[PDB]
């Protein structure tokens, strides 16, 4: 997982001993992330095209 | 900063800066707004009645081919006084890059 | 009847839509054209506020028990 | 690892594991739970109404996951195929019974896995 | 005439000679993050946790209580500010019980809506966890005082509008509790009105009480009559 | 040396001069 | 610094220890010219000071004929006091319940002296509860001269005469701190105010007041009197006068000490009399201070003399002057951890930088004076200790990372073989 | 411990000395009159030196005396140390242990006080009166792990003032005041005498 742990869920014996891990287990499973605003747009190689997501 | 954060470069965040510089500089009777997105990528706002002509400057040239449109799509914004917008998107084959099209409307 | 789960016909009952402003909030209203009432923006007392003044010679503002 | 039938396990001499978080209902991704709590008399909250359809279900593993008591968990039993849509909407008192039908299965898996989550 | 004008993260704005930082930097849309302070109180010091740099100092003043004087550079985000508030509440996090299954302020409680976005990222204790008892004040107020952030903002209210003076502080150093010393029952009007006050999920309602998280209901405003002024 | 016999300190001879109290008021 | 002393002699500031401590007649050093030193305005005692610039022994700098002068507001429409400090909060401190044992009697001779530099109206000293005989005898030492037509409501000759109101507290924190003594003078709990409101001289017990300490008013007759050019006597520049100091921990007479500025601790530790420990090739590792200064060992503080800058020019200065060492038997991380558990016995409570803060530590401190599992915990226990500086209020949340950032620094294998000998005994 | 009241003694009840209610006018004559408001620092602590130790209906009674609310003195005697709750003994012993008594061998005047005496340590006696606890920061480190009591001090400590102080208080003596040994003025032992004279010509202050 990515560290950070405001992206990544931390693990099952992390959330239960410490504090600070329920708070960042629960609210990312009640609300989600924050992810700053702006558009995008990218393309793999799908094994018949592409897939875009705007 | 760290390691898990992307780290970026100032190559492509230079050129992409310097090419789409002189699309406003040679066409300003339509294009009204360039601006370079931090992900390197370039957004130019087009005027609709630009809606063909600055596709066709590009569609041929020999600096700019931009031959394959890869994706037309529409998002709709109320509170806007114009509702919708109409974004193009393409790809220069001969040179990897991309450069999107938004043209605002309305309904009518 | 068979649960108690609170089903419904009435199939807007779940819009909002966000706004920027006032002069931009009836704008909409009018062009699909339909009625409307509005309500009023509330900001608060500036106000007066002043740590320091929670101790007094002759006035009445003085606390204890902290 | 298998994903399938639900459960509700419940601890050593039994106290019915759940207690009404309100975090399974939450990531459901297609809003298959439906839970309505009550202050039981004793003190403690627990559920009145716990509804899980079987065909809304879209088999994530969203709720096996998001549980901090560790209570609900897609068993590993994919016999199914009843007969009557009025049927597969289940009850609290299904998944207990359906959840205590084994726990000699489940609890074989869940000790095996719980090492990598 | 009659204002000072300072510059808020190097942009000007003019403020009455009197203010303090925390509505100055209130005026150009900003929060700095808040536990000891409510409008309608009067203000205390105590948690620490609106730590602005101040340009040009050594050291690190609370937004809280200070007034401002000729125009500062009132620097919001730096490297020392955010080397403060993740410290400072890194502390308080400690000892705390570990609920948020159970707790009936699991929606919206202060020490959740600030530790996405402000504070830490991870705890290093690792182990302690000091454990009062509760007790009870009347049929209305559940009370929980585990939780217990000390903010003391609910004693504050007592000795201000609702004038039954009967909470209190008890106690030096760690060892301290909140609640009412004798077993005497605490009951007027607006006493059930401190559960809003109380900014986590120590004072919690009692015919409420465990029923619904907040996220699910509908907010649709309406007007009560049952009384004079509406 | 002695634990009690504090009223010879404290109102022995402080009593019949305080002095005055005039000391103001703060009624308040 | 000049010819590195800072003697001991007779013509000093204190009377006499031996001499007599009741009530007397003061023979020849007090009340010597009573009423022609009161005679002159304020500002012939406003700045008079500066001849010395007397810092101020209360544990800081900014000298008390500053404070006094400046930093006075003249009148408005309220009255003014005076409080007079008389608590020893720093453990080891002794340079009090030393003044009131011997000379009481000078103590009221610049109360009412000091009193007209503010002109305030009343005087409150406060003394702490524990010590209870010397303060009896001190309500005595009032009537053996204030009763006597002395002092007070106009005596002698001026206007300007008033009284000394002493009070108690019983085991309280207000010691090492200003801002919470005039909050218990009140009635309140004692947890104290933020310090610049409006500061103490503006925001106080219902109208503005001023904080000293024992020997702080104590020097004020005689350095009113002798002046000088003789208050630069020794030290550098920057220190002026002579302080009282005092000798614990291991001496062969751990004892009383008078001396002046800036005199290296290496001649003045191992005189007055017996430097019955290691005076070398053991430790001899020394603490500067009471409280607010960590650890120090055999390098350079022995060739340092005691002036500010000159521990400043080192990691730590105090003006706290009590000495204390441990050279051979005594435990080094043993003797400080004791005086972090200290702490969590005083503190008030009210920032969570301080109360949470501290009890992260002695939870932990106590796990190193054990010796126990994988070290590098200390550079986390070392940043703790970098965490409280402008968060808390008060002084003790800076005096609380001090004793534990000095035994950090300085010291290697403090605990790295001591947890290693537990490492090897649960292998 | 804890600092809580299960309802032991709600009225005890605890009334004063017509003796003490007129040392409270000299009290109340030195504070400024609206702001006086509070003299519950030498008020309350006279009903501890009447009684010993401090019900809670000694709490009570104060509060009618200075027209305050209650808990404003519910909140006072719980935070500074020197006030009693708990019962108490007739010799209430300070074993002053700090960081420099640590150094200056309390180690013996450490216990050897149960080995002499025959309790629990920190504990009170089983029987009446002996009860022992432990305090910091009073004056002199300079001195010996010096021991408090309930008037006095006793400096110079050693165990054979353990085995005489315990030894001579089971009797009723007064085991020396003071500093038992030693120098009896605390003086620097060579620079003690420094040539006792007047103070080197006073009248500086000409100017
Ligand atoms: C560690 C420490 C201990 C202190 N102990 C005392 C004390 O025991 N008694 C006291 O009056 N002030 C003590 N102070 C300092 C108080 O703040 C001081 O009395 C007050 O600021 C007045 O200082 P002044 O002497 O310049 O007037 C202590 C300060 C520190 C940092
Ligand atoms: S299993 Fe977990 S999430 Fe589901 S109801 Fe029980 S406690 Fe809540
Ligand atoms: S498997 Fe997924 S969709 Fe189905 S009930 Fe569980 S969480 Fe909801
Ligand atoms: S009830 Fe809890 S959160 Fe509210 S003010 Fe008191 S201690 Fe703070
Ligand atoms: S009060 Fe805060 S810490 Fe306690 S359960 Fe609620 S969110 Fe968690
Ligand atoms: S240091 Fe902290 S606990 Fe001590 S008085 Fe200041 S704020 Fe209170
Ligand atoms: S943050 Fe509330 S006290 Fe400063
Ligand atoms: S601290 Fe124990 S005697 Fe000074």
């Amino acid at each position: 997982k990515v560290d950070d742990a405001k992206v990544s869920p931390p693990k099952r014996a992390e959330m239960k001993t410490s504090m600070e891990s329920l708070i960042h287990h629960f609210k990312l499973y009640t609300e989600g992330y924050q992810v700053p605003p702006g558009a995008t747009y990218t393309a793999i190689e799908a094994p018949k095209g592409e897939f875009g997501v705007y | 900063t760290r390691p898990t954060v992307r780290p970026r470069n100032d190559v492509a965040h230079k050129q992409l800066s310097a090419f789409g510089e002189y699309v406003a500089e040679i066409l300003p009777k339509y294009v009204q707004q360039v601006q370079v997105s931090c992900f390197n990528e370039l957004e130019i706002c087009i005027h609709p009645d630009g809606v063909i002509p600055v596709l066709t400057f590009l569609r041929d040239h020999s600096n700019a081919q931009f031959k394959s449109l890869a994706d037309l799509t529409a998002v709709d914004i109320p509170t806007r006084q114009n509702r919708f917008e109409i974004v193009y998107n393409l790809l220069s084959l001969r040179f990897n890059s991309r450069i999107r099209v938004k043209t605002y409307t309305d309904e009518l | 009847p068979l649960m108690g789960w609170a089903s419904t016909a009435d199939p807007l009952s779940n819009l909002v839509l966000t706004f920027s402003t006032k002069e931009d909030a009836v704008a909409f209203a009018e062009k699909n054209g339909w009625s409307y009432d509005v309500e009023e923006r509330k900001v608060p007392k500036p106000k007066s506020k002043s740590y320091g003044a929670n101790f007094s010679w002759n006035k009445r503002t003085r606390v204890s028990t902290k | 690892r298998f994903r399938g039938e639900h459960a509700l396990r419940r601890y050593p001499s039994g106290e019915e594991r759940c207690i009404a978080c309100k975090l399974c209902e939450a990531v459901c991704p297609a809003q298959a739970i439906t839970i309505e709590a009550e202050p039981r008399a004793d003190g403690s909250r627990r559920t009145t109404r716990y509804d899980i359809d079987m065909t809304k279900c879209i088999y994530c593993g969203f709720c096996q996951e998001a549980c901090p008591v560790d209570a609900i968990v897609e068993g590993p039993n994919f016999e199914f195929s009843t007969e009557t849509h009025e049927e597969l909407l289940y009850n609290k008192e299904k998944l207990l019974n359906n959840g205590d039908k084994w726990e000699a299965e489940i609890a074989a898996n869940i000790q095996a896995d719980y090492l990598y989550r | 005439s009659n204002l000072i004008e300072v510059f808020v993260d190097g942009q000007s704005v003019m403020v009455e000679p009197g203010t303090t930082v925390l509505q100055a930097c209130e005026k150009v849309g900003m929060q700095i993050p808040r536990f000891c302070y409510h409008e309608r109180l009067s203000v205390a010091g105590n948690c620490r946790m609106c730590l602005v740099e101040i340009e040009k100092a050594p050291k690190v003043v609370a937004a809280c209580a200070m007034p401002v004087m000729k125009g500062w550079n009132i620097l919001t985000n730096s490297e020392k500010t955010k080397k403060a508030r993740e410290g400072v509440m890194e502390f308080l996090l400690a000892n705390h019980p570990l609920d948020c299954p159970i707790c009936d302020q699991g929606g919206e409680c202060d020490l959740q809506d600030q530790s996405m976005m402000f504070g830490s990222d991870r705890s290093r204790f690792l182990e302690g966890k000091r454990a009062v008892e509760d007790k009870n004040i009347g049929p209305l107020v559940k009370t929980i005082m585990t939780r217990c952030i000390q903010c003391t903002r609910c004693i504050r209210f007592a000795s201000e509008i609702a004038g039954v003076d009967d909470l209190g502080t008890t106690g030096r150093g760690n060892d301290m509790q909140v609640g009412t010393y004798i077993e005497k029952m605490f009951m007027s009007e607006l006493s059930g009105n401190i559960i809003d006050i109380c900014p986590v999920g120590a004072l919690t309602s009692k015919p409420y009480a465990f029923t619904a998280r907040p996220w699910e209901t509908r907010k649709t405003e309406s007007i009560d009559v049952m009384d004079a002024v509406g | 040396y002695s634990t009690y016999t504090f009223l010879d300190l404290n109102l022995d001879l402080s009593k019949f001069r305080m002095p005055q109290p005039s000391s103001g008021r703060e009624s308040p | 610094f000049g010819s590195l002393k800072d003697e001991d002699r007779i013509f000093t500031n204190l009377y006499g220890r031996h001499d007599w401590r009741l009530k007397g007649a003061q023979s020849r050093g007090d009340w010597y010219k009573t009423k022609e030193i009161l005679l002159k305005g304020p500002d012939w005692i406003l700045g008079e000071v500066k001849t010395s610039g007397l810092r101020g022994r209360g544990g800081a700098g900014f000298p008390t004929g500053l404070k006094w002068s400046f930093m006075n507001k003249p009148s408005d429409g309220r009255p003014k006091y005076l409080v007079v400090n008389a608590d020893e909060g720093e453990p080891g401190t002794c340079k009090d319940r030393e003044i009131i044992r011997h000379d009481p009697h000078k103590l009221v001779e610049g109360c009412l002296v000091g009193g007209r530099a503010m002109g305030a109206r009343a005087a409150y000293i406060y003394i702490r509860g524990e010590f209870y005989n010397e303060a009896s005898n001190l309500q005595v030492a009032i009537r053996e001269a204030y009763e006597a037509g002395l002092i007070g409501k106009n005596a002698c000759g001026s206007g300007y005469d008033f009284d000394v109101f002493v009070v108690r507290g019983a085991g309280a924190y207000i010691c090492g701190e200003e801002t919470a003594l005039i909050e218990s003078i009140e009635g309140k709990q004692g947890k104290p105010r933020l310090k610049p409101p409006f500061p103490a001289d503006v925001g106080v017990f219902g109208c503005p007041t001023t904080v000293a300490n024992v020997e702080t008013v104590a020097v004020s007759p005689t350095i009113c009197r002798r002046g000088g050019a003789w208050f630069a006597s020794f030290g550098r520049e920057r220190n002026s006068g002579t302080k009282l100091f005092n000798i614990s921990g291991h001496v062969n007479n751990p004892c009383t000490v008078e001396e002046e500025m800036s005199v290296p601790l290496k001649e003045l530790i191992e005189k007055h009399a017996g430097g019955v420990t290691g005076g070398w090739d053991n430790l001899l590792a020394v603490i500067p201070g009471g409280s607010s200064t960590p650890l120090i060992p055999k390098s350079v503080c022995e060739t340092v003399l005691m002036d500010f800058d000159a521990l400043i020019q080192a990691q730590t200065g105090l003006g706290t002057a009590a000495v204390i060492v441990m050279d051979r038997s005594t435990d080094i991380v043993k003797a400080i951890a004791r005086l972090i558990e200290f702490y969590k016995h005083e503190s008030c409570g009210q920032c969570t930088p301080c109360r949470e803060g501290v009890d992260w530590m002695n939870k932990v401190m106590a796990r190193f004076v054990r010796g126990d599992a994988r070290p590098a915990e200390i550079d986390s226990l070392w940043e703790i200790s970098k965490q409280i500086e402008g968060h808390t209020i008060c002084a003790l949340g800076d005096g609380a990372a001090w004793p534990v950032q000095g035994l950090i620094r300085h010291f290697r294998p403090e605990l790295e073989e001591r947890m290693q000998q537990f490492a090897q005994q649960h292998q | 411990v804890h600092r809580d009241t299960p309802e032991n003694n709600p009225e005890t009840p605890f009334d004063f000395t017509p003796e003490n209610y007129k040392r409270i006018e000299a009290i109340v004559k030195n504070y400024p009159e609206g702001h006086k408001a509070a003299a519950v620092l030498p008020v309350l602590d006279l009903a501890q030196r009447q009684n010993g130790w401090l019900p809670i209906s000694a709490m009570n009674k104060v509060a009618e005396i200075l027209q305050v609310p209650p808990m404003r003195v519910y909140e006072v005697a719980t935070f500074y140390t020197m006030y009693n709750r708990k019962p108490v003994g007739k010799y209430h012993i300070q074993v002053c242990t700090t960081t420099p008594c640590m150094l200056r061998n309390s180690d013996s005047i450490l216990e050897a006080i149960q080995k002499k005496l025959g309790i629990k340590v920190g504990e009170t006696t089983p029987d009446k009166l002996f009860t022992l606890i432990e305090v910091e920061c009073l004056g002199a480190c300079v001195n010996a792990p010096m021991v408090q009591i309930n008037d006095n001090y006793y400096e110079d400590l050693t165990p054979k003032d353990i085995e005489e102080i315990i030894d001579e208080l089971k009797a009723g003596k007064i085991p020396k005041p003071g500093p038992r040994s030693g120098r009896f003025s605390c003086e620097p032992a060579g620079g003690l005498t420094s040539l006792t004279e007047p103070p080197k010509g006073p009248g500086f202050g000409v100017q």
